[PDB]
């Protein structure tokens, strides 16, 4: 009794015809029922995209893949469902409906609600241990991944407990989170903090800020880098560096940086616009020539992760966020959103490709908060920013932001889509809170509090 | 082609 | 052994405190494959919500329950999943990625994607057997609710083949689909061919159409509500006449029109304006006093449509729709927009409780398209009418929808939320289409 990823839901046939649009071919129950497992995971590896959300999902399909299309990754996973991810206001310990990224990420890596900007501490400024720190507590391998800058809001929240995100460095973090400032007595900034935390495996962007130098501290004087290079960290910066990595560990921790900020996106293509449906002219997105071999895609990263985490006998935690995506150049950017959910989905497929042959490791994949992105109809009314695309289809899709240019695109309270495979995947489907995606990876884990 | 249309009218 | 229907999700303790907005309280392993079921399906009760998309159920939860809160109805479904819903371009047989409700209602009920504006037919204005057609010719019983036009093309999917949506009687056929008027050997408008159809249940809002002469055929010169009388129809007009009825089969099928139009609205509320969150006082929705007791309301019409169709041995077939919303009056309206979702999850729940203890029921409650109304932050900067309300958690939420006031709100493309309880449920979970649900229907039943 193997736990089966869904081979193909791709439409079966001809789509004008009767029964073509079909993605299934026959009764599910058996399917499913082979998919519910109960047995302890050995290892759980969380796939964060931004835009894995329903709207951001389906624009990439329908684009890359067609409408009648099927994400190999994505769309295979058998176990779906939905979550919440409200926040609390800091003052009133009320809800607040619109979660940043911060928020968010304390939620499902804690466990606990918080206010927006917060990372890794509730209402209280008061800090709790993510998941991560507990896998490391129990001797499990630990794995941190994004194709943003590795302060940023989802690989942070893993390894740092600060009152605000933006707390970046020393710097940063004296002025906008004295209390966590080091030469106040705090824990520090939040790649200090990174760095204490010592996961086996951190591959990432975000070189920028490895270069401010630590005012206080054992390390005082000298940078971030050097901190890292002094501290025993395997210091990478690119596809060959990374391939030639053998071993990753507690006594030779691997560091991956790959880019000043946020690692290059796949695809290029113009900003959406006012009226840009009509106004301009059906775009097709291209590649963007700053990504070579020479830089490692979501999906080498996540794959060479999975090799060396795979060592540790006892199990690992690996988690990979794709948002390669910035603010605004990127921006209201159709062709950078759904290339973002196309690397995704490479890396989910090697996820799941590794999950299944290993028979004891839960996959879960889900999407960051909600965002304001949607498929609209291809006439006049827009409104927003909008775009036509040239889809696989030989059809146009148009799309429409609702921010404002000269505004970066809002988040919305909208609760969003989480999929699992394997061990304890029922967990995640029907309705469930963002905080319950902690309780469920810490239980499958066997994880002690 | 009422969502809503246009024409659908007069 | 017994498939159960979540009992609690809400948050279950301090949401302030660690573990405090867990949902669940344990494993679900168990309760999902308690839930899996291959078994024979006797009945299936359809819900569907206009516009009901994850955003909006989201906004309904916050508002009349809490973000902590929990639908006994909508969110108490056990397998979940999302499907597509595009449509094809008519010329080049190609999709085209925003679907209206009369090709998504197509798409369901025969199985076949279809143009935007086409009823019961694909892209070569073909007809094609509706899963309600299917059910009679086994002698299922069958059942059409809706609480907006029984003209519309939720309902009429199910009961009429015309070649654009807009062809609800005798007048606007003749010009808008020739080939279908009666007076030109067609099978004539909606209306006419809903009359034809001959549901053992229909409940609804469009009795103006009703009011029409047909201009051909047997009953050429009489109202439309006449020859529904003359072919043996119960007409009921409102919920004493409704309560009345005893039975409901092939010899005595009930129509019952509540409405000229779309059934009255559950809740009331000034309209999303271009900086209301910030210079409009904060809204409490007001219950729509035009809700007479006199006025079935969609979770009562569900219960009677059970209780009628219940009274077949072979099975029956229902579709419930919760959509009494219209355009540009209701419109950009949270209030009225919201009281729907809450429409919606008490007939749900009265589909659910039937289910559970009579075991051998689909329960499938699922959207047609999901709205570009959102949820943001009450500091939003976006450009947009907004309005600010007050929830059940004491605290404030903001509504923005992208659409122009002065146009109706807007499709969008994205795949959507269906939800099923019962035997063949599991063929909801993951990713599907929308065809998929005429076929997990037709499969269920065993229907030919």
């Amino acid at each position: 009794p193997e736990m089966p990823v869904l081979e193909n839901r791709a439409a079966q046939g001809d789509i004008t015809a009767p029964g073509g649009a079909r993605r299934l071919t026959g009764d599910q129950t058996a399917a499913l029922r082979d998919s519910l497992s109960d047995k302890p995971a050995k290892n759980i590896i969380l796939l964060i995209g931004d835009g894995m959300g329903d709207s951001e999902i389906t624009a990439a399909r329908n684009y890359a893949e067609g409408a009648g299309g099927f994400f190999k990754g994505i769309d295979a996973l058998p176990l779906t469902g939905q979550y919440t991810h409200y926040a609390l206001n800091k003052k009133t310990g009320k809800p607040d409906y619109v979660t940043d990224l911060a928020a968010s990420a304390t939620a499902w890596s804690t466990g606990v609600k918080t206010y927006n900007g917060a990372l890794g501490v509730d209402i209280h400024e008061k800090d709790h241990p993510t998941i991560l720190e507990m896998a490391k507590a129990a001797g499990l391998a630990t794995g941190n991944v994004s194709t943003a800058e590795l302060q940023d809001a989802t690989p942070a929240a893993l390894v740092a407990h600060v009152t605000s995100r933006k707390c970046y460095g020393p710097s940063a973090t004296s002025e906008k989170c004295p209390g966590n400032a080091l030469e106040k007595g705090g824990k520090g900034s939040i790649t200090e903090q990174l760095l204490n935390a010592r996961a086996d495996v951190t591959l990432g962007g975000g070189a920028k800020t490895f270069a401010e130098t630590a005012t206080a501290g054992e390390w005082q004087g000298k940078t971030l880098r050097e901190q890292a290079q002094a501290r025993g960290y395997q210091l990478v910066s690119d596809a060959a560096s990374l391939n030639s990595v053998t071993e990753a560990n507690q006594q030779k921790p691997l560091l991956g940086l790959f880019a000043d900020g946020n690692m290059p996106v796949r695809w290029l293509g113009p900003k959406a616009t006012y009226h840009g449906n009509i106004d301009k002219p059906a775009v097709t997105c291209t590649p963007n020539p700053q990504r070579n071999d020479s830089v490692p895609t979501l999906a080498q990263m996540t794959d060479k992760a999975i090799e060396l985490l795979s060592k540790n006998e006892k199990g690992f935690f690996l988690q990979v966020e794709g948002a390669s995506i910035d603010k605004q150049d990127h921006a209201a950017n159709p062709c950078g959103q759904i290339g973002e959910t196309v690397d995704l989905d490479e890396a989910v497929q090697r996820a799941l490709e590794f999950a299944k042959k290993e028979g004891n490791t839960l996959v879960i994949v889900t999407a960051d908060h909600a965002h304001a992105s949607q498929i609209v109809a291809p006439d006049t009314k827009a409104p927003g920013l909008t775009q036509a695309l040239n889809t696989k289809d030989g059809a146009v899709m148009v799309m429409s932001y609702g921010n404002s240019e000269e505004d970066s695109q809002e988040h919305t309270g909208s609760q969003l889509r989480i999929a699992a495979y394997g061990p304890h995947a029922a967990n995640v489907v029907g309705l469930t809170d963002q905080t319950d995606l902690f309780y469920t990876m810490k239980a499958a884990l066997g994880l002690k509090h | 082609h009422a969502t809503p249309p246009k024409k659908e009218a007069d």
